[PDB]
DNA sequence: AGACAAAACGACGCGTCGTTTTGTCTCGGCTCCCCGACATTCTC
């Protein structure tokens, strides 16, 4: 009914234990299936090396495992980088963002799950941000 | 000693380019640049020009968009009536609860198409008007024609029962819905014609041709007489077809002075000219008295089959209609209360101006009966001012300061040639203009009539009283007359002698009662501004009554002389108000002239004319001419020029001269042109497209420095139009400034002729390389058609030289078959200097000597001429073998567009009407999207369908071109039946079957077709095709149009590879480009549905390169060496479909022969292009074809080290 | 050895690139601005 996307945000709240509720909202924001872009386990990929100094092993095989079971990779899409500078024109957000959300619109989704994007937002009558956590 | 030389060869869409380095006194220099920018278009353009017919796309987009604003006025005024009548509360609760009254202001609800007759209950329709129904019914029973009609007949037996009965207010708003459907013919001017105006349509009958005595061509004219008695005015030869003949005309009387009808004739035909169906329909509505619903009612009840829209009733004066309904208006409000209630009045009025309270305030006076007709269906609007488009004087200017702090200057509006004032100005300058000769020895007779100010005076107020002065009038003023005297002008020509004036003179003495003084000049000027001003027919006689009011006037014969007054003729002069009024007292002499009417300005200059003093605004050509005037009463009766140069001090117009600096001036000069300052787009786009590729050269070969250019040739080759407006813009590069190059053009543009081109053509050999050029298509052309005959041996030349059979040679020439020639003759051109163009526009010598230097400079020995230089005809060889063909391209699919409308804002407390922006993002599409004709799916479970393919079923006449074939192409089983049978009973042949003769017996006797079972007739059966149709659009009853796309709208072919190697193609519609565009994507999509890479898209007028089957085009790039085996496999794109894309070489404009269906044989088989080449090889283009970049002078582009810098050197 | 891999197989439909062939919105009125070309006269 509709194709739902997440973003970092879920997947870092839903690892960390330090916040209970946040990690749980997180989890049952993953078990419904919830699509996924490349772009986004490439900045969880980061966040794990980086703020974590998690080893390289193991993290590559939580995204193997997350990737095979749990998350529905999306197809990095060839007119990210031209849709991305469409949508800059009349958005201003951090443009890690804005490749999200052009990737996120490319691939047909109808619902984003994040926090700092504005939620309730629409984004060219395609796509609104949602807060789960509240 | 050296010289640049840029020759320059105007076609219709062609411009041909070349620039050499001269050295013609040492027979040195050589060609530096080469090319032909073409533009392209089909031939069709080509043969319609020359005649024209619409040949604009400009006038096909004024087209659609005066049908488009048509459409939304109705629509407008339908919305209105739906607020109107939701108001009223006459809209039944079923129709009115799904119009939007709040948001969308009368509009209907979306995704709904409402009937106002058919109630939908629980899925079923139901009719709601019974009663009326079961009255016409009635009627219907009474007339005895059946008891079986369809429900919807019921509007026009209400609308002759609304003339004389109750009916309901549902009923009302349907009649009133119709008439805003139906609304009338009718011109905005009115201007009732000859109180009679005949224009009778009559059917008569030729009794007897007498013959007239009238012998002519040797052939004896008859006339002709009419069994009702007139005679037809013109006389007649052949006899056949006028004995007793049943002829229609229409015939127009004016009653004659002698008091007798001045009967016309004209021969029209009934059901083929528009103004005789109109007239015969008005004639037989008339007859009828009764109105046009009632009539069109009783037409039903006589014969129930008859068709009304399009056949009975097409077009009536739009008074019908207005009486009708007003007839219907009025005997409905004496039964209907809510007709009365003012109050429910005020309610439409301020709903439907809520922000004009002046109008309300006037529609409060009026009733329901002027808000239905003369405000909300009626209302036609004026036409828009061209005021604002009126030429403005050269010579009155205004400055001011606008908002931004700079000074610009407004112009002042010319005068209308009516103007009395201007009529002065006119004469005067006739008088002046004026002179005498006689008949006999033709001696300057004047200075003896006009010598003193007294006779130029009584001239003056003899003309002054009259209309017209002629040969008769100024010859017996004089005492003069017509056997000795002229006047050194035209002896029959007359010439105006103030119009206006004697016009307003001659009504104002008819209407009497009144002294002969009242009309001066201050009246007359304010008179001729009435008449001016206000062309509207009510407003005129209002304003007439007004003037005779507050002039003591009676208003009995001056509004009755005042009203037929011929509309000013609409023409402007030259100048304005002002400059012509600080004009004339300068030329006025006598008693009409005085001093103190010279402005302050004019005065000093006389002062300082006379004084003799020195002054930098005067110069000293005017103390030369202003000599004789040494007092201030010499400055009487002074021509055009003097009082010009007095008035304003410039000795008319001395033009600028002007000299450009640099290509900054140049594109400065394109960026100011303005779009239709020519006489049409094709000599406006010829000379645009000719400055941008001067400029293109300029900056490739020069830098855009000063004077790079020496020297500019031009030629053209109905065009004429470009001969001299180009050579005067490009007089502005090569112009000399030391003051030795003065006039219209610049002395080194020199123009040429064809006799100079052909030649030196045929002199120095280009005749012969071209020809050695074009062989090999003759050569092809000979394999294809396993003949010889396209080549034809020679011995003079030992060689084969190209050729054409005598039944391909309509209009066949060797020329016109290619592009380059246009650079060819550019090259021509460019080395033919101007004693070459002297010797041979001018070879009358007079004497051999004078032009025998010429002779032995130009010419060897006077047999041949000889070369610029030794290697000419090689390096032109080489040249011409190694140009490539840039083609102009229109890819536009969208772009922006401004939308400004009028509304009430809300500014300091006030409403005021103000133009507003359009709010968010809108594009035009600057595309035809589809093609016109809208199909209609279909499907039939008696064909097999592909897959990705549909059945669209259209209705077309059944005519003479249905065959077996096509009667099986139509979608009814039944009709092919009945169809079949007809035309097996016609010996099979559809053109005795289905002419309309056999139509009608088809109709008649449908029974012995049908098995003797009864069917209704037919004219018009639907056709079913299976293809690719798609849906127009997506809402209400658009997803069921299926349209084709437009011709020229495939613009675009991708190219895709997979990861093995093969390549992929595909044609995207104009739908996806137009949505990926406003997407802001590419065009493209740059992987398709099997992940393939693009390699890139193809559009029409590209260039790409075909390699050898031996080369590996990967990675080649260095497109630096190009040679001819590399430039003789460059392609371009032609058209494109499917998965197909057609080619033809870059060098072909025209085939030898095209294709025929009957010889079957073509330079490019059918298609006139081909899906491969034309070498031996015949290896499909798309496989291994490379997309390249040229520029306006056909330049390659490629990627160089560079370029890469640059790329992202521009963002550093 | 028995049960998997895959080749036949008799079916129609499909589809085959290569080519040619077929189809393609229409007329009516009127107003009012601008420019162009060719005619004649006068003046710089
Ligand atoms: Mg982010």
């Amino acid at each position: 009914l509709d194709k739902i996307a997440i973003d970092t945000n879920i997947l870092l709240y839903a690892y960390d234990n330090r916040d209970l509720d946040k990690q749980d909202r997180a989890v049952e924001i993953l078990l419904k299936k919830p699509f996924v872009t490349q772009l986004v386990v490439f900045e969880f990929i980061k966040v794990l090396e980086r703020r974590f100094k998690m080893d390289k092993k193991e993290i590559t095989k939580l995204t193997i495992k997350l990737l095979k079971e749990v998350i529905i990779p999306l197809s990095l899409h060839r007119d990210i980088y031209n849709y991305s500078q469409f949508l800059l024109q009349r958005y201003n957000f951090g443009l890690s963002d804005i490749l999200v959300l052009s990737d996120s619109i490319l691939n047909n989704c109808t619902i984003l799950l994040s926090e700092d994007m504005c939620n309730g937002m629409i984004v060219d009558k395609k796509l609104k941000i949602v807060n789960p956590f509240l | 000693m050296i010289k640049n030389i840029l020759g320059l060869a105007l076609g219709t869409n062609s411009i041909g380019w070349a620039l050499v380095k001269q050295d013609f006194e040492n027979k040195q220099g050589e060609i530096l640049g080469m090319g032909s920018r073409i533009i392209p278009m089909s031939q069709d353009i080509l043969g319609d020009f020359g005649k024209g017919n619409s040949v604009s796309q400009t006038a096909e987009r004024t087209k659609y968009r005066s049908v488009r604003r048509l459409r939304e006025r109705f629509l407008l005024r339908r919305e209105r009536l739906h607020r109107v009548l939701y108001i009223l509360n006459f809209l039944p609760e079923h129709y009115a609860s799904q119009i939007d009254f709040e948001k969308r202001l009368g509009k209907f609800k979306v995704e709904t198409e409402p009937k106002l007759v058919w109630k939908n209950t629980d899925g079923q329709f139901s009719f709601l008007f019974q009663n009326s129904f079961n009255e016409m019914l009635e009627d219907f029973k009474a007339a005895g024609q059946e008891l079986k009609i369809p429900y919807d007949w019921t509007i026009y037996h209400l609308r002759k029962k609304a003339i004389s009965q109750k009916i309901e207010k549902e009923e009302l708003a349907w009649i009133l819905l119709n008439f805003n459907h139906k609304r009338g013919y009718y011109q905005l001017r009115g201007e009732d014609f000859e109180e009679e105006k005949d224009k009778t349509f009559v059917r008569l009958k030729v009794d007897r041709i007498v013959d007239s005595g009238e012998n002519v061509k040797g052939k004896i004219l008859y006339d002709v007489y009419f069994e009702n008695g007139w005679k037809y005015d013109k006389q007649v030869v052949k006899t056949e077809d006028w004995v007793d003949r049943t002829k229609e005309f229409i015939v127009s009387e004016s009653i004659l002075k002698n008091g007798e009808t001045k009967r016309t004739f004209k021969a029209v035909d009934s059901e083929k000219d528009w103004i005789a169906i109109k007239t015969k329909t008005e004639q037989e509505i008339e007859h009828s008295h009764k109105t046009v619903g009632t009539y069109i009612y009783e037409t039903l009840l006589q014969n129930p089959k008859q068709k009304i829209k399009g056949k009975l009733v097409r077009t009536i004066e739009r008074k019908f209609y207005k009486e009708e309904l007003r007839q219907i208006l009025e005997k409905q409000k004496e039964f209907h209360q809510e007709l009365q209630s003012d109050d429910l009045y005020n309610d439409c009025i301020r709903e439907l101006y809520r922000n004009n309270e002046v109008h309300q305030l006037t529609l409060r006076k009026k009733d329901f009966v002027h808000l239905f007709m003369e405000d909300i269906i009626f209302y036609q609007r004026p036409l828009r001012s061209q005021k604002s488009s009126v030429s403005n004087c050269t010579l009155e200017f205004r400055k001011y300061k606008g908002e931004n702090g700079a000074e610009h200057t407004q112009y002042l509006k010319a005068i209308p040639k009516s103007n009395p004032y201007y009529q002065e100005f006119r004469l005067w300058q006739w008088i002046f203009n004026l002179n005498l000769y006689t008949k006999d020895n033709d001696e300057n007779v004047t200075k003896v009539f006009l010598n003193t100010t007294q006779d130029f005076e009584n001239l003056f107020e003899f003309l002054n009283t009259r209309k017209e002065v002629d040969q008769k009038a100024l010859l017996k003023h004089f005492k003069l007359n017509e056997k000795t005297h002229r006047w050194n002008f035209v002896e029959d020509k007359k010439y105006p002698c103030n119009e206006t004036k004697t016009m307003i003179s001659s009504r104002l003495d008819k209407v009497e009662n009144i002294s002969d003084d009242f009309l001066t000049r201050d009246i007359e000027q304010k008179i001729w501004h009435i008449i001016y001003s206000v062309n509207d027919k009510v407003e005129y006689e209002k304003a007439l009554k007004s003037f005779a009011r507050k002039h003591h006037l009676d208003e009995s014969s001056f509004f009755e002389a005042f009203r037929k007054f011929p509309p000013f003729k609409s023409e402007y002069g030259s100048f304005s108000e002002k400059a012509i009024k600080k004009l004339l007292p300068l030329m006025r002499l006598g008693k009409y002239w005085n001093y103190a009417e010279i402005d302050k300005y004019s005065r000093e200059r006389i002062q300082k004319i006379i004084t003799g003093e020195y002054d930098e605004n005067i110069k000293d050509k005017v103390r030369e001419k202003s000599v004789h005037l040494t007092i201030e009463n010499d400055f009487q009766g002074l021509q055009l020029w003097l009082a010009q140069y007095i008035v304003y001090g410039r000795h008319s117009e001395a033009s600028m001269i002007g000299k450009w600096n640099s290509a900054n001036d140049l594109e400065v000069f394109l960026k100011d042109f303005k779009q239709h300052s020519l006489r049409n787009p094709i000599v406006e786009q010829v000379i645009t497209e000719t400055l941008r590729v001067v400029k293109d050269i300029w900056l490739k070969y020069g830098n855009g420095t000063k004077d790079f250019f020496n020297e500019i040739h031009i030629e053209l080759g109905d065009t004429r139009y470009i001969s001299k407006y180009i050579s005067g813009i490009l007089s502005n590069i090569v112009r000399v400034e030391d003051g030795s190059d003065e006039g219209v053009n610049s002395k080194n543009i020199v123009p040429g002729n064809g006799k100079i081109t052909t030649q030196l053509k045929q002199d120095w050999g280009l005749n012969d390389v071209w020809n050695d050029l074009i062989l090999p298509r003759f050569e092809r052309m000979n394999q294809l058609t396993n003949s010889k005959d396209f080549t034809a041996w020679n011995e003079n030349h030992q060689k084969f030289l190209p050729t054409v059979p005598i039944e391909f040679s309509k209009g066949f020439s060797k020329k016109r078959i290619d592009h380059r020639h246009h650079a060819l003759d550019a090259l021509v051109i460019a080395c033919a200097t101007t004693d070459h163009v002297n010797l041979l526009n001018n070879q009358s010598a007079k004497s051999d000597t004078k032009r025998y230097d010429l002779k032995k400079k130009l010419m060897k020995f006077p047999k041949q001429f000889l070369k610029p230089w030794e290697k000419f005809t090689v390096d032109a060889k080489h040249n011409l073998e190694s140009i490539i063909v840039s083609f102009k391209q229109n890819l536009r699919v969208i772009n922006k567009a401004t939308n400004y409308y009028e509304k009430y804002v809300e500014k300091d407390g006030t409403k005021n009407k103000e133009r507003v922006e359009q709010a968010g993002t809108n594009w035009a599409i600057r595309k035809p999207m589809h093609k016109d004709t809208v199909s209609g799916k279909v499907d039939l479970p008696w064909v097999k369908v592909p897959k990705g393919k549909i059945l669209t079923a259209t209705r077309k006449s059944l005519d003479s071109s249905f065959d077996l074939k096509s009667i099986g192409s139509i979608t009814d089983t039944g009709i092919q039946k009945i169809l079949k049978n007809y035309l097996a009973f016609k010996d099979g042949n559809p053109e005795l079957a289905f002419s309309p003769e056999g139509i009608d017996d088809l109709n008649k006797n449908i029974e012995k077709y049908n098995d003797g079972k009864p069917h209704q007739p037919i004219n018009k059966v639907r056709v079913f095709e299976l293809g690719s149709k798609f849906q127009v659009g997506q809402t209400g009853n658009k997803k069921g149009k299926y349209v084709e796309a437009a011709k020229g709208t495939n613009l675009f072919f991708a190219v895709y590879e997979d990861e093995k190697g093969k390549r992929s193609y595909e044609t995207i519609p104009l739908n996806e480009v137009i949505e990926r565009q406003k997407q802001g994507l590419t065009s493209v999509p740059l992987e398709n549905e099997k992940g393939s890479r693009l390699l890139f898209d193809l559009s029409p007028n590209d260039l790409v390169y075909v390699p050898e089957i031996d080369e590996n085009i990967d990675s080649n790039f260095v497109f630096s060496n190009l040679n001819k085996e590399k430039i003789s496999r460059i392609y371009k794109v032609e058209k494109t479909s499917g998965t197909e894309c057609y080619f033809v070489r870059q060098d072909i404009a025209y085939l030898i022969k095209q294709y025929d269906a009957k010889t079957k044989i073509g330079e490019l088989e059918s298609q006139n292009k081909l899906q491969v080449t034309m070498t031996d090889d015949r290896i499909r283009i798309t496989d291994t074809c490379v997309k390249i970049n040229c520029d306006r002078l056909g330049n390659i582009n490629f990627i160089t080290k560079e370029k890469i810098k640059q790329i992202f050197n521009e963002f550093r």
